[PDB]
């Protein structure tokens, strides 16, 4: 068995540094490389450098040299890089990956850590906005009817939407959070039966645990507004 | 460098067939060695990137035999044979022979291939409490329709606008296997009360005209 | 038959427990220095690896700064330098640890082995004379000699150099399941018979230096029987037997000499087998799991290297308990005698002190019996009593009790029972060192101690001044001779000195018994073989001695016996006749019996010796340069199976050449092992037939040469056995060993020095600048392995012969009680080498401590010099370990080449010594077959003024002009005088030697123009002594005639005329009763009629009688006067004579004096003429 894994998500402020560990364990640690790549949201996997991991003697990228440092601890058997200089460009999802070394580049990275995120910030926490949504006063035909609520200007994820508090499983799209002038946008919408709404109570239980925030708001018929 | 590229971006791959994913270089990948390096790896959605295929025609101990490498020169192809459920990730494929930049590939994910429908678009009014607060926030929901080829786009009063959007598209389901996604405009208040004509665009392949959706702000 | 351990330290005081204790620890501290060392080794070849790797992915890097290839190569160069601090570190703290380890060792067995050996003669000198008796004398100094060297080897570095080597296989496990177990547990599989191997090996390697006497003892004891009695063997014509005698035992030794040189280089060859097979074997499981990416290539070389030198240290750690197995019996042998408490303890001072002694004696019923001869009591009941001057004489029956009493006076032996009391005081409680201060003795044969005269009557008391040392020589009557000496009484005296004459010697003993002022003297037999003319001056002597003393004279010339006291006569051991002269002569007993019977090297001749088995020379070298130059190969196998591992390369590129180059160790191992075989079989071959094939030609150039040769003291049996026994296997070294070993070393070191200038100089020109010192670290550690103690045993010779001198003659020191001038006369003789051997332990030690600290900072010299040409791209890795292990393992090969072989000096003085023999020629060469070769029989032997002068000194014409002419048939006699040489024509007439001045006319014919074969051919010679052989009696009677047919019958003739016919016929197993030391042992006159019938085998024309006295039957003198009268009759003999009972029927007898005879005729002419021959009649009449 040979695995590496590797440290905890991050939600760091823009300008601070972070530590980032990758703890190999299953295997003689003083041979092998360690090499710390570093993926985008949906793009391609950049690589930004390798330690000796017997001396520490380190090679980084050319895009990456100076806004970050490698340094190993033999003892522990993990490896870490401190980012210093941090910006909003650097919010990715990072791992790292061993090259055996007596045969090194002509070899695979043959076991790959399962890679944690780091998530530079700007803000701090900010309560949600929960909105409902109504069927648009006026036309109102057919016998499949759609109700969603918006939650806009929150910080920071995650969001615990539900509607119901867990009754109703019937076409509940939650979409993912959107990031926007440093404030995250969630929104969820279900499609329930004609004869339902509005003879039926239905509404979504809102909470955000990062501030202890729990609001739950019922959605209402669009009449004179 | 060798400026990689893998050009399928996606495969819409049934279950229980044949898949074929390409993987073209910028400079051939011929060794002095008689070798050619590049390599072939799963990555699961929130797991560790595994390895499958090494030094384009081996295997690598342990993965079952339906995997198989093909290809030299600049032109590279993977191909599963007879694809389960487990198999459903995204591949991509190390390496330069010419380092230091030491390049990866782009990526390619997989689908359960449903059959082709259209999806049933929502606009919601902006909410009273929004009108409260003051800011417009209009939002157009589209749901269940497949494949994932699509481009919303927004109109005001037959006047195009392309600023101040957003766009979230949720995953393959696990239940119906189909797709959905919603925009939002945002803007101040005192933009909402200048206009009355709120159109969408649904620009499907499945039909030629554009399904538009539509509400008038000034009566309700 | 051995001792426990904590016995053998039991002479150790404490600062030698101290010494041992340090020395333990010093050796164990030295043992973990090599495993550590690789330890080390493995570690810094692990950095130096993983730099490689990153030199070329940077090197792609093309704008990539100087700088740049600084920082990683600069982390490897400062790296470097901390284990060139640790390199340094165990080897400046191996040098005092090495040192500590010898000198601590050597110390304190040298000051055990310096009080055991004094402790041990100190032992045998306070020893009883009846335990003296039983044991053998020269059985007892080879026990001293042989058995305290072989304590000092036993406990003397053994032991130290036993727990380095333990501690050495302890610190390889350690670090070898330490640092990786796997891998050690697959070495560890294959251990034991590599374990066996080097066991074996070490055994044959520490019992190099042995001469292996063994084999050719039978022709040794051929060599020292022929050579011992050379004048027999040219006189019978003894040559092809003798030489066919000496060639069949020879071949023997031949063929067992070549089944150990077989065997001792096959089991050096296995060993390399191993070696090379244990190291494919693991560089292929290493790499096996190297390439699997578990360990590295520091760990496979440490643990390997580590569980290597373990697993061979276990093998060397076994002669080194050999050694102290057998100390541990041969301590038995020393301690059992010094162990043992004598009963009468001379050296005890607890009895009585008697004052005012004047000699009064009662023997009271002693009944006395030999404890070695204890089947057969001598002595019983006695009863003899004495006063003060009472002069006792005895005579009677023969040796039986006129010695035992004259020794029981000096306490030598108890009595069984009786007691016989000293002037109504007990003999066994007085002291008895007192006991014997008091009673002096004058012995039968006087012995005489090689010294100076003073020296020798020093012995009768320390406190003596010259004085009366002069008045006692003076009053002795010895002062005649003694004035006539050279220049005072430090004059040489001794077999060595001045060769004296018996009286002499006598009358300076019973000086020395009177500078003892005895009380009651004693004299036993004072005239055994003196001449009648200083027999009555020594009388006169002892007569004036005799005023005053209770004397006890015991001696022949009864005439004496008149003017004694008291006489007494033996009867059965028991005395029963007492009176005086006239009262014996009227009690008619045995006493009227006796008045009635009485009264260049040139090393291209020494190869040239070797000029016909140059087909076993050219497969010899052409063998040696192939096993001498795998050494080389070696180094540059293993530089490249290290550097395929710091570079960058595919998985199954490294996986197929590290297949590769495990199947070349396993090829060169098979190959090395081919060659070691060959290179033994054939030089073994081609030294054995050299050794048989020079014996055979320098025994046979031996036997040929003359007489005279044989006449100077440096040719002796001894020189000659010793120069035959040793010399041929010390010419077997210096043809073919030194070829080896001049080729091997130039292939082991040209290669290497050749293909190292090649690679990489500016390393090679540092380390061939240390080589030299690494080359004399080998040789001295294969000096301490086998030959270092060999040496100092040769220089101990000052003690070597006191020790041998005073335990000959241990009864002249023990009736003296002068043993304390002996035991300080050894202890200082002993005190000066110990202080010897104590200055070259400290040189040893020094010296070979300094080499293992040169070979270690080798090392770290040659690894920081190869970092730092390493970090500036003109020398790879591979490269650099390539030079070192070249110019360094080629240099610890080329010593223990250099010191495998046996030495050259010592081999060609040995060469040029045998080429000095075997090529020179005589004048009268035995083998000439040129000549007349007449068909004479009668015999007319004439001489005609013969002048002749011995080689070994012209310093006494002896011959003057000697004309003698001899008539057939007759018996021509001749007698004389002592030191006229009365067998010299006697010997001159077979040609043993040749006169400067006249002539032989054998019938007119000089014996310088014969052939010297056809007089032997019919010439017949007598001995005084027989010459016997290890033959049956039927060929020791038919050597009288060789070249020959001689059957059975002659024998049986020769028997008929010997009366011996029937003594044989009483004996069973008639003819083949095998006579020797193997067998049985005669009398003089059965072995005279032994010497008159093989003389009379021949039936000659001429006889050659040659007679000596004192014999003791004298009873077979008429038989053997009766076979001569049968020979007097037909055949010419020449007579001597010491009995004159042949003076009557001996034909024309001769007066010879000044070389001239002085009167022709017969017996009643020569006697009534009134000549010389009246005085001898006139002498012996008396
Ligand atoms: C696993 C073994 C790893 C070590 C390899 C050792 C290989 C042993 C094979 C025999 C080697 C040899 O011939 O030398 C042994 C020698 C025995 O001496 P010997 O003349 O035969 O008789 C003395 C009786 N006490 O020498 C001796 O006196 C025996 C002592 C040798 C050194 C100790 C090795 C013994 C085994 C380790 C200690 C004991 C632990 C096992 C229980
Ligand atoms: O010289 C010392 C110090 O050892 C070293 C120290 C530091 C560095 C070294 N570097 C290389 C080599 C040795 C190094 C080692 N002696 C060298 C000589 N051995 C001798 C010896 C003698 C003749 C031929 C071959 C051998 C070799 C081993 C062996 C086995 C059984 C009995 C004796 C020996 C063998 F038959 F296989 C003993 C240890
Ligand atoms: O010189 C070589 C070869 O020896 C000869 C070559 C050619 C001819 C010869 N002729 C006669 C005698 C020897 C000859 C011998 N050294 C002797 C010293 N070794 C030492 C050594 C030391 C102690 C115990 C065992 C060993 C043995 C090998 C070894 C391995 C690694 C490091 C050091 C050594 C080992 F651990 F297995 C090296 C080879
Ligand atoms: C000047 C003299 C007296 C000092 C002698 C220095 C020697 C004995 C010392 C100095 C450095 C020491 C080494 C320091 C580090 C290591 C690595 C460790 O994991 C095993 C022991 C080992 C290998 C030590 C062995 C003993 C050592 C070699
Ligand atoms: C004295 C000799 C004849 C006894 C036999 C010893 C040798 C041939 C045997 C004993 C133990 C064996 C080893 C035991 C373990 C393995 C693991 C295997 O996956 C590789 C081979 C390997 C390393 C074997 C090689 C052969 C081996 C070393
Ligand atoms: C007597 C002791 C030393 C055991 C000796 C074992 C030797 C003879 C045997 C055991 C295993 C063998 C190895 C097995 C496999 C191969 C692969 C071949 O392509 C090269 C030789 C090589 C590498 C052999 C070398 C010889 C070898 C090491
Ligand atoms: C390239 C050239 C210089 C290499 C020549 C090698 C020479 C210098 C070396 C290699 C082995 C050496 C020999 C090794 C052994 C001995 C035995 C000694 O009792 C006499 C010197 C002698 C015979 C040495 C003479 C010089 C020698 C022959
Ligand atoms: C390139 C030239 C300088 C090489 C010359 C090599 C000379 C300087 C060295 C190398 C090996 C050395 C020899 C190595 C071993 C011994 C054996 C010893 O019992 C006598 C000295 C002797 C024979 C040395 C003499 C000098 C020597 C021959
Ligand atoms: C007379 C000549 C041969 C000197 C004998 C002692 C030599 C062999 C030993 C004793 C001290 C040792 C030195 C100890 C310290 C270091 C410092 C290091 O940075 C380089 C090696 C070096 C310099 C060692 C080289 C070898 C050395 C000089
Ligand atoms: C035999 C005598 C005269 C010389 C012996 C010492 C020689 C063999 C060795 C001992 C240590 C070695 C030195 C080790 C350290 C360095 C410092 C480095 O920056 C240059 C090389 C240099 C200077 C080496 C030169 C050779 C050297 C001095
Ligand atoms: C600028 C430059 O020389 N780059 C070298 C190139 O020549 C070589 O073809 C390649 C393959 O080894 O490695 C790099
Ligand atoms: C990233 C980097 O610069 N690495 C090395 C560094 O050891 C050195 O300081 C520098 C000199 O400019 O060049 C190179
Ligand atoms: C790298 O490139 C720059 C200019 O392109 C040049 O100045 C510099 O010297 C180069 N470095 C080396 C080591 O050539």
């Amino acid at each position: 068995e040979v695995q590496l894994q590797e440290s905890g998500p991050e939600l760091v402020k823009t300008g601070a540094s972070v530590k980032i560990s990758c703890k190999a364990s299953g295997y003689s640690f003083s041979n092998y490389y360690i090499h710390w790549v570093k993926q985008s949201h949906g793009k391609s996997l950049e690589w930004i450098g390798f330690i000796s991991c017997y001396n520490g003697a380190t090679f980084y990228n050319q895009k990456f040299k100076g806004k970050a440092t490698f340094t190993v601890d033999n003892s522990s058997s993990t490896a870490y890089m401190k980012f210093n200089s941090l910006t909003f460009e650097d919010s990715a999802v990072y791992y790292c990956a061993r090259l055996p070394i007596q045969f090194g580049n002509f070899y695979p990275m043959d076991y790959w850590g399962q890679g944690t995120t780091v998530t530079v910030s700007s803000a701090k926490t900010t309560a949600p906005s929960v909105y409902p949504l109504a069927p648009v006063c006026g036309d109102t035909t057919g016998s499949s009817v759609t109700l969603g609520c918006l939650v806009k200007g929150y910080f920071p994820e995650p969001v615990t939407l539900t509607w119901n508090s867990g009754s109703l499983s019937s076409g509940v799209h939650t979409f993912p959070a959107v990031l926007q002038s440093d404030l995250y946008t969630l929104s969820s919408s279900v499609t329930v039966t004609s004869s339902t709404w509005p003879s039926q109570s239905i509404t979504c239980n809102v909470a955000h645990p990062a501030s202890s925030t729990k609001v739950d708001k019922k959605i209402e018929p669009r009449g004179p507004t | 460098q060798v400026v990689m590229t893998q050009s399928p971006l996606s495969l819409p791959v049934s279950l229980g067939d044949q898949a074929s994913i390409s993987c073209r270089s910028s400079q051939s990948l011929l060794h002095s060695n008689g070798n050619t390096y590049l390599h072939w790896y799963l990555q699961k959605p929130g797991q560790s990137p595994k390895l499958l295929i090494y030094k384009v025609s081996n295997r690598f101990s342990g993965v079952p035999d339906r995997f198989s490498g093909s290809g030299s020169g600049t032109d590279f192809t993977l191909k599963i044979s007879r694809v389960e459920a487990e198999d459903l990730g995204v591949y991509f494929c190390s390496q330069s022979t010419h380092i230091p930049p030491w390049t990866f590939g782009g990526g390619t994910k997989l689908d359960i291939k449903r059959a082709d429908a259209a999806p049933t678009v929502s606009i919601f009014p902006p909410s009273s409490e929004q009108l409260t607060s003051g800011g417009l926030s209009v939002v157009c929901f589209l749901n269940n329709f497949y494949p994932k080829d699509i481009n919303v786009k927004w109109k005001i009063d037959g006047s195009e606008r392309q600023n101040g959007v957003l766009n979230s598209w949720t995953d393959q389901d696990s239940k119906d296997s189909t797709y959905s996604m919603s925009s939002t405009l945002t803007l101040t208040k005192d933009e909402y009360e200048r206009h009355n004509s709120y159109t969408c665009e649904a620009t499907h392949k499945t039909s030629t005209s554009p399904i538009v959706k539509s509400f008038n702000r000034n009566e309700c | 038959p051995a001792v426990s351990v904590l016995t053998m330290f039991r002479y150790a005081g404490w600062l030698d427990r101290l010494y041992m204790l340090v020395g333990t620890l010093a050796a164990i501290i030295h043992g973990v220095a090599l495993p550590l060392m690789m330890l080390i080794f493995g570690e810094m070849t692990d950095i130096f690896a993983n730099a490689g790797n990153l030199e070329d992915l940077m090197s792609n890097i093309t704008n990539r700064s100087d700088i740049n290839d600084t920082g990683f190569f600069m982390n490897l160069e400062e790296d470097m330098t901390t284990y060139a601090y640790y390199y340094t570190g165990i080897g400046a703290g191996v040098l005092i640890v090495a040192y500590i380890q010898v000198s601590f060792w050597c110390l304190a067995a040298g000051r055990q082995i310096h009080k055991i050996r004094q402790k041990f003669f100190h032992a045998i000198m306070n020893q009883e004379i009846g335990w003296f008796d039983v044991h053998d004398v020269g059985e007892l100094n080879t026990r001293l000699t042989d058995d305290v060297s072989k304590i000092n080897e036993g406990i003397g570095d053994k032991i130290g150099m036993f727990f380095q080597a333990m501690a050495t296989f302890f610190g390889g496990f350690i670090i070898g399941f330490t640092r990786g177990w796997k891998l050690t547990l697959v070495i560890l599989a294959i251990s034991p018979v590599l374990g066996l191997s080097a066991g074996i090996w070490a055994k044959i390697l520490s019992s190099f230096t042995d001469k292996e006497l063994h084999a050719y003892a039978k022709a040794g004891a051929v060599a020292e029987e022929v050579l011992a009695a050379i004048r027999t063997v040219i006189a019978f014509g003894g040559q092809k037997k003798e030489l066919e005698r000496y060639n069949n035992n020879l071949e023997e030794a031949k063929r067992l000499g070549i089944k150990k040189a077989i065997t001792a280089n096959i089991s050096m060859g296995a060993a390399f087998l191993l070696i090379y097979a244990s190291y494919a074997l693991a560089f292929w499981y290493g790499t096996t799991l190297v390439l699997s990416g578990e360990y590295s290539i520091g760990q496979v070389l440490t643990v390997f290297f580590s569980v290597l030198i373990g697993a061979f240290s276990v093998g060397q750690a076994s002669p080194n308990i050999e050694a102290f197995a057998n100390a541990r019996g041969a301590a038995y042998e020393v301690f059992k005698i010094i162990d043992n408490k004598p009963s009468i303890d001379s050296f005890s001072k607890s009895g009585h002190k008697p004052d005012n002694i004047q000699g009064n004696l009662e023997f009271k019923n002693i009944h006395f019996s030999y404890p070695s001869r204890k089947e057969v009591q001598i002595l019983k009941g006695l009863n003899l009593k004495v006063k003060s001057g009472q002069t006792v004489a005895l005579v009677g029956n023969s040796g039986c009790g006129k010695s035992t009493t004259v020794q029981l006076m000096q306490r030598l032996y108890d009595p069984l029972d009786g007691m016989v009391s000293i002037d109504g005081q007990d003999i066994r409680t007085i002291n008895v060192r007192y006991l014997r201060e008091i009673i002096g003795v004058v012995s039968q044969e006087p012995v005489l101690f090689a010294t100076t005269i003073a020296e020798n009557i020093r012995y009768g008391r320390e406190d003596v001044t010259m004085d009366e040392i002069e008045k006692a020589v003076k009053e002795a009557n010895a002062y005649d001779f003694i004035m006539k000496l050279p220049h005072q009484f430090d004059t040489l005296v001794g077999e060595r000195g001045a060769q004296l004459s018996g009286g002499q010697k006598q009358r300076i003993a019973i000086a020395r018994a009177l500078v003892r002022n005895p009380k009651i003297l004693l004299l036993d037999q004072a005239t055994s073989a003196l001449d009648t003319e200083s027999e009555a001056v020594v009388q006169a002597a002892l007569d004036k001695a005799r005023e005053g003393r209770t004397t006890i004279v015991i001696a022949h010339r009864l005439s004496t016996v008149r003017n004694a006291d008291v006489i007494a006569g033996f009867d059965g051991g028991v005395i029963v006749e007492q009176g005086n002269h006239d009262e014996l002569m009227r009690e008619k007993g045995i006493y009227f019996k006796l008045v009635m019977t009485q009264t260049p090297a040139s090393f291209w001749r020494i190869l040239k010796l070797n000029s016909t088995e140059w087909p076993y020379f050219v497969v010899g070298i052409f063998c040696a340069i192939i096993n001498g130059g795998l050494q080389p190969a070696f180094s540059v196998i293993f530089s490249k199976i290290i550097g395929v591992f710091t570079r960058i390369d595919d998985p199954e590129t490294k996986r197929q050449n590290s297949n590769l180059f495990s199947l070349l160790f396993l090829i060169l191992g098979i190959i090395s092992f081919i060659t070691f075989f060959l290179q033994g079989f054939t030089f073994g071959k081609a030294g054995e037939i050299l050794t048989k094939r020079l014996r055979y030609m320098v025994f046979k150039s031996m036997l040929r040469q003359d007489v005279s040769w044989f006449d100077d003291p440096k040719n002796t049996t001894g020189a000659l056995t010793t120069r035959l026994a040793n010399d041929a296997a010390q010419v077997k070294g210096a043809t073919g060993s030194r070829l080896a070993v001049i080729f091997q070393n130039i292939a082991n070191l040209g290669t290497g020095i050749i293909i190292s200038f090649i690679y990489g100089w500016q390393l090679t020109l540092l380390l061939l600048a240390i080589v030299p010192i690494i080359a004399i670290a080998g040789v001295v550690e294969m000096k301490m392995l086998s030959g270092q103690a060999l040496k100092d045993k040769k220089e101990l010779e000052g003690s070597g012969k006191i020790a041998t001198e005073a335990i000959e003659n241990f009864r002249t020191v023990v009736s003296l009680t002068r043993e304390q001038k002996f035991e300080t006369m050894y202890a200082q003789s002993l005190q000066i080498p110990y202080r010897n051997a104590m200055k070259k332990a400290h040189v040893f030690g020094i010296t070979f401590s300094f080499t293992q600290a040169m070979m270690y900072f080798s090392y770290a010299a040659c690894f920081r010099f190869g970092a730092y040409l390493v970090a500036h791209k003109l020398m790879s890795f591979e490269d650099v370990l390539l030079v070192f292990s070249a110019i360094v393992f080629g240099a610890m090969a080329v010593g223990q080449v250099s010191s495998f072989a046996p030495d050259y000096a010592k081999a060609t003085v040995s060469a040029s010594h045998i080429i000095r023999i075997i090529e020179k020629t005589p004048e009268i060469d035995s083998y000439s077959t040129q000549g007349l070769k007449p068909n004479m029989l009668e015999g007319n032997v004439q001489f005609s003024g013969v002048v002749f002068n011995y080689p070994t000194r012209p310093s006494i014409p002896v011959l003057q002009g000697l004309s003698l002419e001899v008539k057939k048939g007759q018996t021509l006699a001749l007698v004389g005088s002592s030191g006229c040489g009365k067998s010299t024509v006697v010997q001159l007439l077979e040609r043993f030697y040749d006169p400067m001045a006249g002539s032989v006319f054998l019938d007119g014919k000089e014996i310088k123009q014969l052939n010297v074969q056809w007089l032997r051919a019919q010439l017949g010679i007598v001995s005084q002594e027989p010459i016997l052989f290890d033959c049956s009696i039927a060929e020791n009677i038919a050597y009288g005639d060789n070249s020959r047919v001689v059957s059975y019958e002659e024998i049986v003739r020769a028997a008929k005329e010997a009366n011996i016919h029937q003594f044989i016929d009483s004996l069973p197993d008639k003819y083949n009763t095998r006579v020797g030391d193997k067998g049985t042992q005669l009398s003089g006159g059965q072995k005279q009629r032994i010497a008159i019938a093989r003389a009379l085998v021949r039936q000659p024309h001429i006889l050659l009688l040659d007679q000596a006295t004192s014999a003791l039957d004298t009873e077979s003198e008429k038989v053997v006067q009766e076979a001569l009268d049968k020979a007097r009759e037909g055949r010419t003999c020449i007579v001597i004579a010491h009995r004159l009972s042949t003076i009557q029927n001996a034909d024309l007898i001769v007066v010879i004096q000044n070389g001239k005879v002085k009167e022709h005729g017969t017996h009643q002419q020569l006697l009534a003429q009134k000549g010389i021959y009246f005085s001898m009649v006139s002498v012996q009449a008396g």
